[PDB]
């Protein structure tokens, strides 16, 4: 319910952006952060309304719309499986990677490729904690490229615990 | 309308039996219903056993009463009225006789707002009242309080209330009660600023009276009615046997100034002299005219 | 007293006989020690009055006593008036050390 | 913009709580003293009644007292008329005489006397008191706590002793009702109910004060079955 | 020091004279008593409670209800009427 | 005369140092003594909104002058309308607050017995035995 | 004091908000995902008068559907 | 020592019941307290060693200032204080009763509030002042030379408006040239909001006279 | 004492100070704010400058500061004293620093009323800034004039076009 204020003369009151911006909404409350130390405000606001609906509309029609002292003001809105592998080939491209991941489970982000000691390594995320079981039970101590490779739990010691597999079925669920 | 044990329903008739109109759910505090009463149709108080009145409207289209205002004090409810829209009497199982208002600031947005916007949909309150509820959810989780109004101590239990707006062709609505030992007392509302003065400066004299007496018999035996309670005949002060359970605010007891007219001339004479006011005669036509005129 | 912890009252049930004060206490509460609006006489229990005692003051008890002592008004709106005989007891350490301080 | 009231009592409260036997004043002949007549109080009100006519006459209705009065007994004391001894709140004892002055009879206070604090509360020794059926000494006691007794005497003004005490602190007093005695000693009876116990008990209990050494002794203690009621006293079987 | 050591002496009078007074640690039992005792004894000194309580509960006598209540302070009072 | 120098009780019970917390709790004593049931009792809820966090406060004659202020104050709020504030750390874990609030709930207790009655936080499954007549309505 | 800020974060509240229980100040007392469970479970009728007069049992929506049927 | 999730599920309000609140004496009966009806919390500034007040808040504070009632009668001129007296007794007498009956405070507080450290009320009531003048359809001369916004001229977000429509939060805002007559815009107004006795009516209003 | 300094109390709103630190309250003692301290007369104030916690608070504000913060061509002619003033000063401070230009838009101002164009700011130590405006976006911004040598002095405007004869005391911009 409380959007973002930028580009702010210093100064400016909060008397002022109060005036400003209840002739867009009515604006609960105006936290305008100050320095304690200077006395001297930052230049920047945060406006909370008190539905969603007056700060996504506030944010429309405010947006670089008004100049105070000159300045434009700005108005703006504002835990997954992972796998350790090594003994990875330098011929295994990340997209490779992920070619091969893919039917074992649905990747949330992109996997990460390291060197350790060289020793060519990689972080590979998945969404579900069953599909790294699928990914982990085939792809184990298994040669491709003509390398065997290593598919574990990246330590965080590793990941695989009893809450590790309850929150993270919840997360998904 | 009729109150369950927590919750209130309203039946209409039918045949074969009468059937639930509505039904509406209590906030948590309150366990029972012992008084209730409207106001035209349009609102309802709520008394409790141990908690004191919550204010309500009927909501059509909704089909639920409300509430807007609660109370800031427990009070042990045994009758209930409206003195008017905004206000309310009340009896204790105690012996207090109360009466609230609820606050202009809730006011101003039950004239200017429909019912159906308080349940659910958005009325801007100020960041206080909310701050409030996030600070205190047991307190005002009703928004607003009551402020208290008048508040008195008659040591009788009131059974019923009777709000008039005229007593024998009288100007001053007044309301008269009756208590359980039996009894019956009149609040009249004093309608200037001048005779709440005289009133308030005769109750002033006759409180302590029989304090009066005393230091004036001692200032007297220094250099030239023995009893400290002389007065008083007991052991009381008005205020303090008037307050009891809380202080009294607005209520000055008209029986306490009817006593005057019962003294020796020597001791009105004497009591009247703590006055630059008018004399001993005024006093009596003053005490005597809530009766002659006022009812 | 209020001023001078180390003092202790007596408190037991106040008899008929009322408390009297030295010419230097005279008119003071016994309580609170304000000299303005007085109220009520003190009552003093029977083991506070007896002998010689009894015609002491019942503050400083060291000087003999002629006036009654009231309670104020605000002591007696606070009840303090009726918890018990408002006789101090011992002298204190003030009075004490300033006997020995001259001589 | 405050609502300002008026408080007034049309009639008073008609639940007559107490009431006392003794001849009060001499009204309307010249020398006549008759132990008809009588005095009622609930609370608040106060009201005083003829007899010795077969039918009950109303004499006065005294002045608004405004205190809750928790015992009115009248007593009779040798060499008169008779006034109430009357105990309320304020925890004062009140030796109150009504008398007849300028032209309608007022109640007059002789002693009132500083008891615990203003308030019913259950330390509070009032709420039972009866007087030695000679008139020597008034008692009072209370719920729990302390029980007093002020010895009386008469002169050319009244004269009330310093206090006499027992305090029991956990027996909680029901039913003080006195015996009667013939100048020897006042005795007097209470069923105490202890306050902590893991059983009920009530057992009644004697005093009797002791002119000679001024004090109240607790003399028979008897333990009845949980389901006492009360206590009256036999006058003298002789 | 000597404040405080008074302090401690007023607690042990005050508490003899008005029975409870909580001094620091007081258990739920030790306080609830003393509420108990002070309802009780309000509910049977003014007669209006006691008005009150004689016709709600239809008890056949005034005299029995405040007998009641009086009783009632009693812990075994409870257990005595279970065993009628 | 009041109404006037709340503000100014406002900026003394706020000070910083512990002499102008102390006195002027004073001048809320004799204030409230015999100001109380005159019916203005929104000034004094301010005024003791402003002094319930001074309990804690240490020091033998800044405390009794406080406490003697609650005291006043009872009698201008009510019984009932002070105890709102102290029911809840009445027994609270910390052997320190539940010290101080067992004070001012013994001034309150021997102030009032009887007074308090109505307003204890006790309900039929809050306490064992609770009465079962104050639930009784006719 | 950081774990008790750790308590409103966006980190947590997703751990709350997907595990199925709605993030607010009231489920702030506690770690453990096991009571926290408990907690939001403990979380989270008219008669309308048939024209036959029997219908006195007839809930609302029954005698709106035979409204619909009437 | 039962955990507090296990204690929160007895309270109507579980979220009061605090981490501490499971190490008291008695639980289950503290749980019942705090949250009955109308108790107010212990005031939070115990586990603090800070002695309740260090002047990190209270530096800056401001020393005071007379009432404007009391300020009117000119003694702020008379005694010269930051950094013979001639006053009339009638006017003095006029100030406290006749004038200054109904007079009170700005802010007061309500029943539940209490005063913690940090707070300052200078700027709540400097916050109601603020809600209470400050109105949608209004701008004053100030913050117009600050928007370089004359008189009569329509504000900048008037196009966005006309676009996208009116104010949410505001159904009943009349906007010149829009929904309302574009010539009533003149001086600071470019938009406008357009939609007993108590039985005590005293009736009579009488101060206490000095004379 | 206190060297006759007058200490201004904390609310009158700012003669420079000499430790811009120790004030009077609303109240009359005296405050570090800092170390957010009361003392009770000068000398415990003198004792803490001279104490080491101040200077730990000192220090600690010093990294909170320090981690946050074929055409047509103009030709200028600028004179400086002769002299005249500049006969008190020469301790090779900076002495050998010659003016300084620099190009500033407009959008920065002490007053920060118009704005839209720029100005060739031109500084020396003693004497007051200049400015020139130019509402021309370019004018003689030539393209690689010398055979690119690496001297940035300041920046490629001063070294490209500007000469300082330091002997006469007059700085050429163009
Ligand atoms: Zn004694
Ligand atoms: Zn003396
Ligand atoms: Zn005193
Ligand atoms: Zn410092």
């Amino acid at each position: 319910n409380t959007v973002y204020v930028g580009n702010i003369d210093p100064r400016i009151t909060k008397e002022q952006l109060y005036e400003l911006f209840i002739q867009i909404n009515p604006v609960l409350r105006i936290k305008y952060p100050k320095d304690k130390v200077l006395q001297a405000y930052q230049g920047y606001a945060f406006i909370e309304f008190y539905n969603q609906g007056d700060a996504q509309y506030a944010i429309k029609i405010m947006n670089n719309t008004v100049r105070l002292y000159d300045r434009l003001i700005k108005v703006r809105q504002v835990p997954i499986a992972k796998l350790f592998i090594k003994n990875l080939a330098d011929s295994i491209d990340s997209d490779q990677l992920v070619k091969i991941f893919n039917k074992f489970g649905k990747l949330i982000r992109e996997p990460e490729i390291f060197y350790l000691s060289k020793l060519k390594c990689a972080y590979v995320y998945f969404e579900d904690f069953e599909k790294a079981d699928l990914a982990i039970k085939s792809l184990n101590n298994q040669l491709v490229a003509n390398n065997r490779i290593t598919v574990d739990y990246a330590f965080k010691n590793g990941k695989g615990n009893a809450k590790y597999g309850d929150d993270v079925d919840r997360l998904l669920n | 309308l009729t109150a369950m044990g927590s919750t209130i329903v309203l039946y209409g008739l039918g045949k074969k039996q009468l059937l639930r109109r509505s039904v509406t759910q209590t906030p948590v505090s309150i366990t029972k219903i012992v008084s209730m009463h409207q106001w035209n149709y349009e609102r309802l108080a709520v008394g409790d056993i141990h908690e004191s009145v919550t204010l309500f409207i009927w909501d059509p289209a909704g089909n639920v009463f409300i509430p807007y205002v609660d109370d800031s004090v427990k009070r042990h409810v045994t009758v209930l009225k409206f003195l008017d829209e905004a206000t309310v009497i009340g009896a204790d199982r105690y012996g207090n006789a109360w009466t609230l208002r609820s606050p202009p600031e809730c006011e101003k947005i039950m004239s200017n707002h429909d019912p159906s916007e308080l349940s659910n949909g958005a009325i801007k309150y100020p960041l206080d009242v909310i701050t409030l509820q996030q600070k205190l959810p047991n307190t005002y989780d009703c928004k607003f309080k009551f402020q208290l109004l008048n508040h008195f101590f008659v040591n009788d239990i009131i059974t019923d209330f009777h709000i008039l707006d005229s007593l024998s062709n009288s100007d001053r609505p007044g309301c008269i009660y009756m208590g359980l030992q039996g009894t019956v007392g009149c609040f009249i509302p004093l309608l200037s600023k001048g005779n709440v003065f005289m009133m308030g400066n005769i109750e002033n004299i006759m409180a302590e009276a029989d304090d009066t007496f005393y230091l004036d018999y001692e200032s007297r035996k220094k250099n030239n009615i023995i009893c400290e309670g002389s007065c008083s005949i007991l052991g009381r002060d008005h205020q303090e046997y008037r307050s009891y359970y809380a202080p009294v605010r607005k209520v000055i007891d008209g029986d306490l100034c009817e006593n005057f007219l019962r003294l020796s001339l020597n001791e009105q004479e004497f009591l009247a002299k703590n006055l630059k006011s008018v004399q001993v005669e005024d006093i009596i036509q003053t005490i005597n005219e809530v009766r002659t005129n006022y009812m | 007293s209020r001023h001078q912890f180390d003092l202790i009252m007596c408190l037991k049930q106040p008899g008929v006989q009322t408390g009297l004060l030295c010419e230097k206490c005279d008119g003071k509460c016994p309580i609170c020690d304000s000299y303005v609006r007085p109220k009520r006489k003190v009552r003093v229990c029977e083991n506070c009055s007896f002998g010689k005692q009894a015609k002491n003051c019942i503050i400083c008890n060291l000087n003999v006593g002629v006036n009654d002592a009231f309670y104020c008004w605000e002591c007696c709106r606070l009840g303090k008036d009726k918890d018990g005989c408002p006789r101090i007891l011992n002298l204190g350490s003030n009075r004490l050390d300033r006997h020995f301080e001259k001589k | 913009d405050e609502l300002y009231l008026y408080h007034l009592t049309l009639k008073k409260q008609t639940n007559f709580v107490h009431s006392c036997i003794g001849h009060f004043v001499d009204l309307e002949a010249g020398s006549k003293r008759e132990q008809s007549q009588l005095c009622v109080a609930t609370e608040t009100h106060l009201e005083l009644y003829d007899t010795a006519d077969g039918e009950l006459k109303l004499i006065a209705k005294f002045q608004n007292l405004f205190a809750t009065i928790t015992s009115m007994k009248s007593l009779d004391l040798p060499h008169w008329p008779t006034f109430l001894a009357l105990t309320s709140d304020s925890g004062n004892l009140s030796i109150v005489q009504i008398i007849m002055h300028a032209g309608a009879l007022r109640l007059k206070t002789l002693v009132n006397q500083p008891l615990t604090r203003t308030t019913l509360r259950r330390v509070s020794p009032i709420s039972y008191m009866e007087i030695d059926p000679n008139g020597r000494c008034i008692i009072l006691s209370s719920v729990e706590q302390n029980k007093l007794c002020f010895l009386v005497d008469y002169a050319q003004k009244l004269r009330i002793s310093s206090p006499l005490e027992i305090i029991r602190p956990h027996m909680v007093t029901l039913d003080m009702a006195v015996v009667d005695v013939n100048f020897n000693n006042p005795c007097f009876v209470t069923l105490e109910i202890d306050n902590a116990a893991t059983q009920l008990s009530v057992h009644l209990i004697f005093y009797v004060l002791e002119l000679g050494l001024n004090h109240i002794v607790k003399k028979a203690d008897y333990l009845v079955n949980p389901s006492a009621n009360f206590v009256l006293s036999l006058p003298d079987l002789s | 020091m000597a404040e405080k050591q008074r302090q401690l002496k007023l607690q042990k009078i005050y508490k003899q004279k008005y029975i409870g007074l909580g001094d620091e640690s007081t258990t739920r039992e030790q306080w609830q008593r003393n509420v108990r005792n002070d309802t009780l004894n309000t509910l049977q000194g003014h007669s209006a409670s006691l008005e009150y309580v004689s016709l709600s509960r239809g008890d056949l006598s005034i005299r029995d209800t405040r007998i009641h209540l009086l009783k009632s302070m009693s812990p075994g009072y409870k257990a005595y009427l279970r065993e009628e | 005369y009041i109404y006037f120098i709340t503000p100014l009780l406002e900026d003394a019970l706020t000070d910083r140092d512990l002499v102008h917390r102390q006195t002027a709790s004073n001048v809320i004593t004799h204030l409230a003594l015999n100001c109380s049931g005159t019916g203005h009792e929104d000034a004094f809820i301010h005024l003791m909104n402003l002094l319930i966090p001074n309990i804690f406060e240490t020091s033998p004659h800044a405390i009794m002058r406080i406490l003697e202020g609650l005291e006043a104050l009872s009698q201008a709020l009510g019984p009932g309308l002070f105890m709102n504030y102290i029911w809840a750390g009445l027994f609270h874990p910390a052997k320190n607050v539940r010290k101080a609030f067992w004070r001012v709930y013994n001034n309150m207790y021997v102030m009032y017995q009887d007074a308090m009655v109505p307003f204890y936080p006790v309900t039929p499954d809050n306490n064992e035995e609770y009465i079962e007549e104050l639930d009784l309505v006719l | 004091r950081t774990f008790e800020r750790h308590f409103n974060e966006e980190r947590h509240i997703y751990h709350l908000r997907c595990l199925g229980i709605e993030p607010s100040s009231v489920f702030k007392g506690i770690t453990k995902i096991k009571e926290a469970q408990e907690l939001w479970k403990n979380m989270q009728e008219l008669e309308l008068e048939e024209e036959d007069e029997e219908g006195n049992v007839m809930s609302k929506k029954v005698y709106d559907e035979l409204k619909k049927q009437g | 020592k039962p955990s507090l999730s296990q204690l929160k599920s007895q309270v109507p309000y579980p979220q009061i019941i605090e981490w501490y609140d499971c190490d008291a004496r008695y639980p289950g009966l503290l749980a019942s307290i705090k949250c009955t009806k109308n108790v107010i919390p212990v005031p939070s500034h115990w586990q603090s060693k800070k002695e309740y007040l260090s002047g990190r808040s209270l530096l800056g504070k401001r020393p005071f200032e007379l009432p404007d009632i009391i300020k009117k009668t000119n003694i702020e001129q008379m005694r010269s204080t930051l950094p013979a007296l001639d006053l009339d007794y009638k006017k003095l007498h006029d100030v406290f009763f006749k004038i200054g009956a109904n007079w009170k405070p700005d802010h007061l507080l309500c029943f539940g509030d209490v005063y913690y450290e940090n707070r300052n009320l200078f700027e709540e009531t400097n916050w109601k002042r603020m809600v209470d003048h400050k109105r949608p359809g209004r701008i004053s001369q100030e913050l117009r030379a600050i928007m370089n916004l004359p008189e009569g001229q329509l504000p900048p977000w008037c196009m966005k408006m006309k676009d996208i429509g009116l104010p949410t939060g505001y159904p009943d805002l009349k906007i010149a040239g829009l929904n309302w007559d574009i010539t009533n815009l003149k001086g600071d107004v470019y938009g406008k909001i357009i939609p007993r006795n108590y039985f005590g009516a005293l009736i009579s209003f009488e101060t206490p006279e000095f004379e | 004492l206190s060297k006759g300094e007058n200490v201004p109390y904390t609310f009158q709103d700012e003669q420079v100070r000499s430790n811009p630190y120790i004030y009077k309250n609303h109240s009359g003692k005296l405050v570090c704010k800092l170390c957010n301290t009361m003392h009770m007369s000068w000398s415990s104030v003198e004792r803490h400058l001279g104490g080491k916690k101040h200077g730990l608070n000192v220090l600690r504000r010093g990294i909170s500061i320090e981690k946050s913060s074929g055409s047509v061509g103009l030709a200028i002619q600028v004179n400086y004293s002769s002299e005249v003033k500049e006969n008190s000063v020469d301790s090779d401070d900076k002495a050998k620093v010659p003016p300084l230009i620099r190009i500033v838009s407009g959008l920065e101002l002490s007053d920060t009323k118009q704005k839209g164009k720029k100005f060739l700011v031109i500084a020396y130590e003693p004497f007051e800034n200049i400015a020139i405006e130019l509402p021309p976006n370019e004018i003689l911004f030539s393209e690689n004039n010398d055979m690119d040598n690496n001297n940035d002095g300041v920046d490629e405007l001063n070294k490209k076009c500007t000469f300082w004869d330091a002997i006469s005391k007059l700085y050429y911009v163009q």
